[PDB]
């Protein structure tokens, strides 16, 4: 009796959406627009179903239609952090914020590829954006830690407190934040995951976000077989558009 | 034609400058191997760096000029990352008038009387010289560099009236030079600011043979000799051509010649060592983020087995430095000649153009480019080729001074440094040679003339690099040193045809265009591997 | 928890551009009708190996309605009736492949195990000890077979399993979950076997989904629905897709989230 | 028209069908509800069963020729797995050769003088008889089965001319049957055999109304009765309508009428039990696997709350028995009447076509379907419908007889048995009143002439149930009995005319042809609900 979901399978609605999405790709029945706006569709569908290269294929052939789709860049930029071609990600993002600078989510995501790539002040310099326009949300100060742990781990972990005692303590992720400042174990975080959970696709989701973070938390204190472990828990939940589970498999690249 | 300095054009930045000043900025600060962090201290030496492109010899500005924009020189990194270039274009413009100001000025000083017989000096460097004061300052700078130019011209045995219609020409035209620059040469030249404080081989871009073998013999004894001119894309396969010939003959050992060979395929480094060696890594190639990849040669064949040298000098680069010290690490080939360039990076070019900026801005030109440093280079015991390069284990004359030329003197060099050895196993030692091959080098070349004539410009270039920068401005004095530089020349010449029994030239003009120098350093190198043929039969285990 | 763990499996380069050039093909009009109804099996294999049974079986069906003689498409049909739980239809399915062509081995296989998920032991035996005549040193048919007989009479089973391991050259690696099923190894022995018999991450973590489902099945049988669940789960970590014993430690968590 | 034994065609398997037993086998030995082995002991009884099916009566077979087969009456399953079906087709054109025989002797018989002043009887279930032993045995057997044809048309007013002459139609008729039987029909009967073996509801098949309401007033009260056929798709909304109008009427209690009411929708049964409840589950569906499906009304909004009284009869089945079961467990409403059918099982039908049939053997005909048992209803407190039916709190007299109708008199009924109780909350109890309500209505039929007469039917029927396959083959004997029961009935419509002050009958067939029977169960049931409504009020 350890926390384990059902990894996620695919729904039924899912899938019938993909082969309808086909016929209509197939068929004369759109515009140029409608077809890069559909092929942005299923792309974020394979994604969601871990396809990525299936995915990157829809997202390419959309910017050949129209190149100016700044949320088909965002996952390109994605999917070149996953690669681990830090370098070109940041141009994707770059290229996300000069169609629509107000494209929040290229903060967080050139954040993520600058930390990878070893760039702890410029990730913070996203990071810190991206936290400054949701605090309330827990993620945004996660990340911004992972960041900042580099830098200065004493004073991440200030910073991390600070931003739990300012916001509302609604969202569930504050927990994560609790164990990260020391101030609840491993084991009440885990209790409070079953807690708030509701369903196995709340379960696994959860279990996808904590095991990563519960993962870097370990492999920062050098621990690598808690790590390793901690991330493949992680993936084990098929929750594949989280960026946590994205980060769990290029963690698990890493220590390979 | 143009007579004053408000027919110069004022430069104004054009429409996308702004965006590719921010794509410059994004690529060089994100991902160049060398983690700069683009703060105060960091803009300040752009503006340094901006200052001496467009003031090389510190003789066009004023001090309060500089003053003026210095205040705001730790602003600069702002203004590169949002795309502000006021700072760079009104420089350029002050520049360029200022500019103007020298060159009418010097028109002026070229009809006064010339007398070159004072003891005064000019400094070809005043790259660290005080920014002049005020026009007087200027004005006794130009009369000096007017002289120097002057003398010069005379030095060729122009007369006064010829020395006045050649400098007029230069100065109009340097004038006419000003009129015909744009934007983009502004804009260009603030991006090499950028660039090159990062590091030398950094660089933004505005919008636009084979291996040859002898064999030399020495007494009853023979050597081959691959005359490799670059590591171009196919040169393993054309060496195995010339190694299997070589074969057909029987050389006592074979000398492979990368002298002045630079840049090259990595690839080919990699593949023509395997040629020499049974297996293993050659080299690790680090990325921007501490990633460390290992090259290696997986055929497994040796081709060669056999004494082996790899000669080298100053001008060896890159892949060349890679072969020579993949030999040298697994104790294969001994190295022989100059300690090498030491470049031990990689760059790489990227486009700033995007895949929609024809559809939202169509009236934009084409972008150009970016060149960055990306990649280093590592031995496999562990140490980069970065800066010291290859160090040969018998070095000639001219190794053992410290030259001009190589990574070591170029600005901003990134440093030297070392990661953890690769696994291999060496396929010889030859380390006990070493000293009998030195002993026998040192005899042959204390009686060997042409050493001789190096180790003495050696001596006397050496005690001559003190005042190196400072030129005299006497023209008697100079006719002396062209003199006894033409003299000494000749001797030189006439010594070996005397040895040759070739004809003594009269003078130094009457020497045939096409005349080869000899290559002692290539002559000496067979005897090198001469003597380490003996020296591995002579082996029992 | 140290457990034994592969990082879970993800779609290959290769088989995310079959299906791309797949879609293409379809999508032209170049193909003769069985070349077509190929293809649709072709493609909903490549599907079902992925997890996207739903897609494969619209491509299975797309395939019948262009040639309804395929016993290859109807196997895989009813394989997925039997995930879902209609047992009743997928016997017709299967009964169909073995009438279209009657050396269709593995549909003996596969309506074994649905009569064994369908209450009907004695029918099961049947067809698991035909399929197990076929290929007596495969270990997972004398595993299966021990399933349906269990059922019927557990020491007899064991005695069963005991001979079919007594017989068999001992070689494929399924032997060792047996042996731990006959009692003759630990738990940790059969895990140390495992990471020694497995040489990357996709054949550790096949290992583990197969095994996974037996000890699963185990712990189940002894009454220990914690342990049942977990391993369940543990299996299904593992993304060995079209694995047998993937779909049913699936379908075995089915049956425990319903009671 | 035809004449001698071998102008009857032998009928012969047709290409399809070794194939169609192969698919009707595997369906019914893998997916039907009952688990049962087709092994040996099955094969006999199933091979039993056709014999009964090729000649009912025992009457047209020899022993010799039933051994013939029966001694490899065990193989039977392996034919039907695999699609050999030589037993039925040899057996079924003996048959025809042996009914030709026994017809035509019938035809021969017709001409001889005919006497019905014997002692002689007639058994009409020869269903366990031993089979004769040859042919002088089947003809007494016939001798005695023409006398029958013969003596049942006399009693009926025809003339010896006109017996024979009616008698010689259906013998050459029936002849004329036997050169028009089919290969379908031979295979059709085989599988017969086989699905009749697993239960009665289970079937081989060859290829090709509202809510009525009324008020009943005794003294100054009113009830108002619900007359419902079936549970057709529809009817709880109709029931809605209805229950607000009655509401406007002021009603003491409600009756709800299922008697006859048959089969029907289990969604109807579970929303109109909705109607008078809120709780969960209504009824529990097993599969062929142990699985239990619970069904519930999930819309909790009662539309009656006042006394309710259920009234069922041995013809209510299935669908019916599931409501007045949820109603009767939840203590909600008062059942009366007869224990009811038993029908506790569901049938599903199923073709035999596959797809790749047609593009493979384009020479077939599409082929037919099988129907079986999928299914067993459960009720909230466990225990099955099937068999036992739901048990009246109220049970009529003719409800305390052993009835000849309902499924624990089928040929191989599927068991009554239990599973666990489902979770529920009765809505209220009601056993309080059972002792008085029972003592009210003894009082009430001891002193109703419909009641009092049909005790006596009941002590009849009872003395006479122990002879009733033996008829008498004596005309005075048979003259008799039909008088005295014409005359009963007279008596018995003239004592109800008297009472109401209509004019007697002079003879019987004076009576108006569409003369309604009265209903004395319902007239009863209004006074248990008036019964009902006091003991509730307080």
């Amino acid at each position: 009796s350890e926390v384990l979901a059902v990894p996620l399978q695919p729904t039924l609605q899912q899938e019938v959406i993909l082969a309808r999405m086909e016929q209509i790709l197939a068929s004369r029945a759109l515009t140029d627009d409608e077809r890069a706006q559909l092929l942005y569709e299923r792309g974020v569908l394979y994604d969601s179903l871990g396809l990525r290269a299936l995915a990157r294929n829809d997202f390419s052939q959309a910017l050949a239609i129209r190149p100016d789709m700044p949320e088909v860049f965002n996952y390109l930029g994605i999917y070149l952090t996953q690669a681990g071609n830090f370098d070109a990600a940041y141009e994707a993002f770059d290229s996300v914020l000069e169609l629509d600078p107000t494209y929040n989510y290229a903060h967080l995501n050139r954040g993520i590829a600058l930390y990878y790539g070893g760039r702890d002040k410029l990730a913070q310099d996203d990071l810190l954006a991206f936290y400054q326009d949701d605090p309330n949300d827990p993620f945004r100060s996660l990340w911004l830690y992972l960041a900042e742990q580099k830098l200065d781990e004493k004073q991440a972990k200030e910073v991390l407190k600070q931003h739990f005692e300012k916001s509302d303590k609604e969202q569930w992720g504050w927990n994560i934040v609790e164990f990260y400042l020391g101030n609840i174990s491993e084991q009440t975080l885990m209790e409070r995951l079953k807690a708030d959970a509701t369903d196995n696709t709340s379960l696994a989701e959860h279990l996808s976000e904590t095991n990563f973070y519960l993962g870097k938390y370990y492999l920062s204190l050098g621990d690598l077989d808690s790590a390793t472990a901690l991330f493949k828990l992680a993936v084990a939940n098929n929750v594949h558009n989280f960026v946590e589970h994205r980060y769990a498999l290029l963690e698990l690249s890493l220590l390979g | 034609d143009i007579t004053r300095a408000d027919q110069i054009p004022v430069l104004k930045e054009e429409t996308q400058h702004a965006t590719v000043s921010e794509r410059v900025t994004s690529r060089f600060t994100r991902s160049h191997y060398r983690q700069f962090d683009l703060d105060q201290a960091f803009s300040a030496k752009i503006f340094d760096r901006y200052l001496n492109l467009l003031d090389y010899s510190h003789n066009v500005l004023l001090a309060s000029d500089v003053e003026q924009f210095a205040k705001k020189k730790t602003e600069l990194g702002d203004e590169l990352r949002s795309g502000k270039l006021d700072v760079f274009y009104d420089l350029y413009n002050l520049a360029q008038k200022r500019r103007f100001e020298r060159y009418q000025y010097a028109l002026s000083v070229l009809e006064k009387p010339m007398d070159f017989t004072g003891n005064d000096t000019y400094n070809l460097d005043r790259s660290k010289a005080p920014w002049p004061k005020n026009e007087a300052e200027l004005n006794a700078l130009w009369d000096s560099k007017v002289k120097f130019d002057e003398l010069s011209l005379k030095l060729t045995g122009k007369t006064d009236k010829e020395i006045r219609e050649t400098l007029t020409r230069r100065y109009k035209f340097a004038i006419r030079r000003l009129a015909q620059t744009n934007s983009e040469d502004v804009f260009s030249l603030a991006m090499t600011a950028f660039a090159r404080e990062i590091d030398p081989h950094t660089n933004y871009l505005s919008p636009r043979r084979a291996v040859k073998m002898s064999v030399k013999t020495v007494g009853k004894e023979k050597v081959g000799v691959l005359d490799i001119p670059g590591f171009y894309v196919g040169l393993t396969d054309d060496v195995k051509v010339q190694l299997q010939k070589l074969e057909k003959q029987n050389v006592s050992s074979v000398i492979i010649d990368l002298r002045s060979n630079g840049g090259g395929a990595l690839t080919e480094a990699v593949s023509l060592s395997g040629l020499f060696i049974p297996a293993g890594p050659i080299v690790q190639v680090r990325d921007n983020n501490g990633k460390v990849r290992e090259d290696s040669d997986t055929d497994g064949q040796v081709f060669y087995k056999g004494p082996l040298v790899v000669l080298v000098d100053r001008f060896s680069a890159s892949a060349s430095e890679i072969f020579a010290a993949a030999m040298q690490d697994y104790g294969r080939a001994l190295v022989v000649g100059e300690p090498t360039f030491g470049k031990g990076t990689v760059q790489q070019y990227r486009s700033l153009n995007r895949i929609y900026d024809q559809m939202l801005r169509p009236e934009w030109p084409a972008l150009g480019s970016v060149q960055y440093t990306i990649q280093k280079f590592y031995r496999v015991n562990g140490g980069s080729t970065q800066r010291k390069g290859v160090t040969p284990d018998i070095i000639m004359p001219t190794g053992n001074e410290e030259t001009e030329t190589g990574e070591k003197f170029e600005d901003n060099a990134l440093p030297w440094d070392s990661i953890d050895a690769a696994t291999y196993v060496k396929s010889g030692d030859l380390t006990a040679f070493e000293p009998e091959l030195l002993k026998e080098h040192n005899a042959r070349i204390a009686k060997d003339p042409e050493f001789q004539n190096i180790m003495k410009d050696i001596a006397r270039f050496n005690a001559m690099k003190d005042k190196r920068n400072i030129v005299s401005l006497n023209y008697a004095v100079r006719e002396k040193e062209n003199n006894e530089d033409d003299a000494t020349r000749l001797a030189r010449l006439n010594e070996r045809f005397k040895r040759e029994g070739k004809p003594e030239l009269k003078k130094l003009d009457d020497l045939p265009k096409d005349y080869q120098e000899p290559d002692p350093y290539l002559d000496e190198t067979v005897n090198i591997a001469l003597d380490l043929a003996k020296l591995e039969k002579a082996r029992p285990a």
